[PDB]
């Protein structure tokens, strides 16, 4: 029909569009199924420029494989939306979408209209949400439970030795920046990376690390007890907004005007020096200036002649962090400078690494902002560690924000499947078939786990389903013996919001895909 | 004929020009082959008898060198696994400064043995865990092999002997002379309670006579010329400025506006009188030489010549700071008569000529100073570049000795002992990870073998004799280079040593790189652009 | 070791050369020609 | 073979043959200035791309005007330049000696 109007159009009609969608979804899941679990394999990605990236994350893998497909774009966007809110669960999403489509096709290829399976999907989704609402476990969220959750979320990205190091740092930082209300605010945890000293030296610092140092050779490199002044006022040469020029008569007038054109900044420098002399009378303490704007060599010289360490052009967000860590006030003007505005720091020092300089502020009283210092010998190592740190922080934050945590390793999926199988007799019509399909898809999570550990899918799944049928304990897979295990007792924990969001997104996207009649490319080929 | 169309799924959604390798046969073994080729590229330049190599880059520049890091930098590698090996070697160079070839040799040996371990039936995880266990055991064993800790690092005759081994493998046949030169230069500037900084040693290359005419100077040399007509000083008070030696003006636009004739007549005389007053005020403090980092005006130069002031200018923003450190002067951003505390002092300042090159020398009669310089003379630029690289290796060795004082025997004694003890440990491990452990120990025999292969002898006899003599209890016996028949020698008596820290970091980084390469399972590559 | 054609001089394939008396003789010829133009 | 180690177009030679080739090239370089030595020495005429000519008996000048690109042969030009810089006389004896 559209071919008679646009001869260059491309079309895919009723029975072909469904085949295209199913084929592409299966193609995506066939690649992404090797990532699931702590036993997944690692991927290497090389771009056109020649840079190397080692990864195991689902989102990174999706966004760095060379693919041009429409429904692949849809699934990638869904995964991105899940990641940006929860930060964990971007592989199970793709796996469940693919399996749901495959199971639906199994029945559709026998002459059944997709709307029946859609209604079955909706009913099964409601029942599964009701069941998950009662499987969850509520606790106090002490340090040990958060340790377990963070470790569970971290062992799937790095090996055990590095995970045991990252868990403590992540949990300690999240607990340190927390108040008993006012939900957790990230951006108060700065991630800085240094390329040396193999990655078992990643650490947490109860202070700040700044990637720039002092620009005068005569400034002190170490300060033992310091006042911290945080400002964004400019000490650079500034000119009038309106056009202006000097008109002198001889050499002496030229000299007079030259010395006259600097008082507006000399006044600010004198204010700072007077305050420092007033507070730090004897030469025993220190004084450090952190500025968000530029500083001239003249102002640097004037400050260094007195024993002041000055840093120029700090990042904007630090304006808050220092105030929460050192405990002063960030000010825009000098017309009210007083000793209440100053913060305190117990150690300030500098470290030089090749061509770069770093400044450490440490030993604050009760810092509400901390720093995670990443270390390692390569660049892809640091990138991978950074992704793992993001995952762990999001997991701990989601655990605290909810009052509950869910057992993992696939126990909840088996429980939902068994509960859904006994619910399908109640519903009427052919929609039961759809319900069946849903149940089978929920079993894609345990199966793959077993298949990644070197066992056989069907017999291990039958063993798992043998329990939870005579003993109603929530049992999952043990990835080194293949026997069923009680997930809660061992210490495998999963987030609740992650599972709820995953169910919602998977059901919605699969339902919308199953009802597509025909694919059309009939518009302008390029926007030119 | 017919065609095999494609496989449905991922094979049909892949872009054009992209590649996808998966499995052991298409991913792991090919990576092992690439790493083996890279290791064989640089194996031949190992040891005192390793031969030089000549490389031309894409800009038609010429390198003649033995150092492995420079060779890898100048090549253009494409395979990702070799890129990981190169990055490991570069990290080792940055961290320590010597031992960038041990990394390549060890990593190649480890991957080569892992290939046959995988061929026989073992899985990658078991190979990995065996390698980690063996690495931990080796790091535990290593401190027991330490002998002859360094005693005094400000004695010239001991420092000269400690640095000889690190240069013997770069400039075989000229180790004593260069060792003594570097020892003098390093002992000059080591400060008390001092971190030794490496920047404070400068190298100047002048084309000319042979290498044996090289020297060390306590001060600075610049390849410049004097701006004024004074040429030498005998007792120099130095004033240093970062601003141009000229009348300074407003930042905002300024114009001289005159309304009568008398102002027009008087302006130039006023400027000249002001400039004369400024120069005389500067001169009255006793400064003989002025160093600036900007332009010098004609009238300022004329008045400097009038008052007998030596004027030198240099524009680097970094040479000025190093000179300020050398003479103890403080830079000034204004053109004002400086205070006594900002005076630099120098015993001699003069303009000299060495082999067609005119230089300005700031020279001290002091023995310590703040920085020192090494002046190299050669018949070819490439030779002087190689000598500079050897000097850098020696200075880094001195720095490491400052950090840690422990030495271990060299020439393959340490590797043989490590392999023997690791095999003995692995014979008592029940399980499948014993094989990997044993392979780790065998990977330590690639270091002596290479040496023998470069010396022109048979490696098997050397290794057999080393094992036989180590069975008796001689931990300090290694390969003898002078003999033309295979032989062994006591390394501790002959003074062949190497740092503990270098070996530690080399083993760590080599094992890390090998395991990281082994962990990759499938590769997705975009099309080159 | 098969001393196959190896490059020494840039654009070696296009540049020419003359050595010995022949070169000398060529010079003489040129000079004579010039003189025989001016003789008349 | 699927992915190669170095970039396409990299040319490598090793062993005795390359050393023998280098020794052979040095002979051509020395022959270039061989007959300019002594009280009975001739001199050479060199023409460049623009057309200007230069007539010389000095060895260093002749070696400079030759567009040598062989990496082993450039060393003989370098040593001639160094000898010219240091003492100023004897820039052909050193080449024949090497
Ligand atoms: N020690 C363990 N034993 C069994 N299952 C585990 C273990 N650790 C994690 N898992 C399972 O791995 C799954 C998550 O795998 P992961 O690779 O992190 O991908 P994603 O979290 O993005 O879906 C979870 O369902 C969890 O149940
Ligand atoms: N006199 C000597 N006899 C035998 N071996 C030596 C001698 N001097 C140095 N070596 C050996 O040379 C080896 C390293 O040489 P080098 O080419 O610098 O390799 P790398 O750059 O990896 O250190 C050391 O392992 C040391 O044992
Ligand atoms: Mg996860
Ligand atoms: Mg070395
Ligand atoms: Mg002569």
């Amino acid at each position: 029909a559209v071919k008679t109007l646009n001869p260059k159009a491309e079309v895919a009609r009723a029975q072909a569009a469904l085949a295209v969608n199913i084929s592409a979804a299966r193609g995506l899941q066939d690649v992404l199924r090797t990532n699931l679990g702590p036993k997944g394999t690692m991927k290497m990605l090389v771009s056109g420029a020649g840079d190397i990236k080692l990864t195991k994350d689902g989102n990174v893998l999706l966004h760095e494989m060379q693919i041009q497909h429409p429904t692949a774009s849809l699934i990638a966007k869904v995964a991105t939306a899940q990641d940006d809110i929860t930060g964990d669960g971007t592989t199970s999403n793709v796996l469940i979408i693919g399996e749901l489509l495959k199971q639906a096709d199994l029945y559709i290829s026998e002459g059944l209209h997709p709307r029946i399976i859609t209604e079955g999907f909706e009913a099964a989704k409601e029942k599964a949400l009701q069941f998950l609402e009662e499987v969850k476990v509520s606790r106090e969220m002490d340090r040990e439970t958060l340790i377990d959750v963070a470790r569970t979320s971290l062992r799937t990205k790095v090996h055990a030795e590095l995970a045991d190091v990252l868990t403590e740092a992540v949990v300690d930082s999240i607990l340190a920046i927390k108040k008993q209300d006012e939900p957790i605010d990230l951006f108060m945890i700065e991630i800085m990376e240094m390329k040396h000293k193999s990655e078992t030296d990643t650490s947490l610092i109860r202070g700040l690390v700044l990637d720039h140092g002092a620009r005068h050779p005569d400034m002190k490199k170490r300060v033992e007890d310091a006042y911290i002044l945080t400002c964004n006022v400019s000490l650079e040469y500034e000119k009038t907004e309106v056009n202006s020029g000097f008109f002198y008569k001889s050499a002496e007038e030229r000299e007079k005007l030259v010395k006259a054109e600097r008082k507006f900044i000399e006044d600010r420098v004198k204010k700072i020096i007077e305050l420092k002399r007033k507070v730090c009378g004897d030469s025993d303490k220190g004084f450090v200036v952190i500025n968000q704007k530029g500083i001239d060599p003249f102002s640097l010289d004037a400050l260094s002649k007195e024993g002041i360490v000055a840093l120029r052009r700090a990042k904007r967000r630090n304006m808050e962090r220092l105030t929460l860590a050192c405990g002063g006030v960030a000010l825009n003007s000098f017309d009210d400078l007083s000793p209440d505005c100053l913060g305190h720091a117990g150690l300030v020092y500098e470290y030089t690494l090749g061509e770069e300089k770093f400044t450490f502020i440490e030993k604050c009283n009760n810092p509400r902002s901390v720093t995670l210092l990443i270390k390692g010998p390569n660049k892809h190592t640091l990138t991978q560690i950074k992704d793992a740190v993001r995952d762990g922080l999001r997991a701990v934050k989601n655990a605290i924000d909810d009052g509950c945590v869910v057992p993992g390793a696939g126990a909840v999926e088996v429980a939902m499947a068994e509960a859904l199988i006994k619910h399908k007799p109640s519903v009427k019509g052919r929609a039961q078939l759809g319900v069946q399909a849903f149940a089978d898809a929920l079993l894609i999570i345990p199966k793959v786990l077993a298949q990644n550990s070197g066992f056989d899918l069907q017999e291990t799944l039958v063993k798992i389903q043998a329990e939870h049928s005579e003993s109603g304990q929530l049992v999952g897979v043990d990835l080194n013996t293949g026997e069923p295990m009680v997930a809660a007792e061992v210490g495998v924990w999963d987030n609740y919001c992650v599972k709820k969001q995953l169910l919602h997104s998977c059901t919605v996207i699969a339902t919308n895909i199953l009802l597509v009649d025909e694919i059309m490319r009939a518009g302008m080929s390029f926007l030119k | 004929a017919l065609h095999v169309p494609k496989a449905p799924g991922f094979a049909q959604m892949l872009k054009e020009g992209a590649k996808h390798f998966s499995g052991l046969e298409e991913a792991v073994y090919r990576n092992i082959q690439a790493c083996k080729e890279l290791a064989q590229t640089t194996r031949t330049a190992y040891g005192p008898n390793g031969m030089n190599k000549m490389v031309i880059n894409h800009l038609e520049k010429l390198f003649v060198t033995n150092d492995a890091a420079t060779i890898l930098r100048e090549l253009e590698v494409q395979h990702p696994a070799a890129k990981m090996i190169v990055m490991a070697s570069h990290m080792q160079e940055q961290e320590v400064g010597d031992g960038t070839n041990f990394v390549l040799v060890f990593a190649g040996a480890l991957l080569e043995l892992a290939e046959e371990l995988l061929r026989i039936g073992l899985s990658v995880s078991e190979v990995i865990e065996g390698y980690e266990i063996a690495c931990r055991k080796a790091h535990e064993i290593l401190p027991n092999l330490v002998c002859c800790s360094a005693k005094n690092l400000r004695d010239i005759d001991e420092v000269s002997s400690l640095l000889r081994t690190s240069i013997m493998s770069k400039q075989y046949g000229n180790e004593v002379f260069l060792a003594k030169l570097i020892a003098q230069a390093c002992v000059s500037i080591f400060p008390d309670s001092g971190h030794f900084n490496v920047d404070n040693i400068r190298v100047c290359k002048i084309l000319g006579s042979g290498i044996s005419s090289s020297s060390v100077l306590h001060g600075m040399v610049f390849k410049k010329e004097t701006e004024g007509d004074v040429t030498s000083v005998k007792d120099a008070k130095i004033a240093v400025y970062s601003c141009p030696f000229d009348g300074m003006i407003t930042e905002t636009k300024g114009t001289v506006l005159i309304k009568t004739a008398e102002e027009l007549m008087n302006f130039s005389k006023g400027e000249e009188n002001l400039m004369d007053a400024q120069v005389k005020a500067i001169a009255d403090t006793g400064a003989n030489v002025v160093v600036t980092g900007g332009k010098v005006a004609d009238m300022a130069l004329h008045y400097a010549n009038k008052y007998n002031i030596m004027l030198v200018r240099l524009n680097s923003k970094w040479d000025l700071r190093r000179l300020c450190k050398t003479v103890g002067a403080t830079a000034l951003p204004r053109l004002t008569p400086p205070v006594l505390e900002e005076m630099g002092h120098c015993d001699s300042v003069y303009l000299s000529e060495v082999g067609d090159t005119q230089v300005v020398v700031f020279k001290h009669e002091k023995e310590d100073g703040a920085i020192s310089t090494i002046v190299l003379r050669g018949s070819t630029d490439n030779l002087m570049d190689d000598i500079e690289r050897a000097v850098d290796d020696g200075v880094n060795t001195f720095k490491v000795l400052t950090r840690d004082k422990r030495l271990v025997p060299g020439g393959g004694a340490t590797e043989i002992e490590l392999a023997k003890q690791i095999t003995s440990y692995g014979e008592t491990c029940p399980g499948l990870e014993q094989y990997a452990i044993k392979k780790f120990a065998e990977a330590f025999e690639a270091i002596p073998r290479a040496l023998a292969e470069n010396s022109g002898v048979k490696a098997n006899e050397v290794i057999s004799k080393l094992y036989a003599v180590h069975q008796e209890g001689n931990k300090n016996v290694g390969l003898d280079i002078e003999a033309e028949v295979p032989a062994v020698k006591d390394m501790l008596e002959a003074g062949i040593l190497d740092t503990y820290l270098g070996k530690y970091w080399a083993i760590k980084l080599a094992t890390n790189a090998a395991v990281t390469v082994l962990r990759v399972d499938q590769i997705i590559m975009a099309k080159p652009a | 070791e098969y001393g196959r054609p190896f490059l020494i001089i840039k654009d070696q394939d296009r540049k020419s050369r003359l050595m010995g008396l022949e070169a000398l003789k060529s010079h003489i010829m040129a000079a004579k020609a010039v003189a025989n133009t001016m003789r008349t | 073979t699927p992915v190669i180690l170095l970039k396409e177009g990299t040319d490598s030679s090793q062993g005795i043959p390359q050393l023998v080739s280098n020794i052979s090239a040095c002979q051509v370089i020395a022959e270039a200035v061989r007959t300019t030595l002594g009280p009975r020495g001739m001199d050479k005429l060199i023409v460049d791309g623009r057309g200007k000519a230069t007539i010389s008996n000095d060895g260093a000048t002749i070696l400079k005007l030759l567009d040598v690109v062989h990496p082993a042969a450039k060393t003989l030009v370098d040593i001639a330049k160094s000898q010219d810089a240091e003492v100023g006389d004897g820039t052909t004896s050193v080449t024949l000696l090497a």
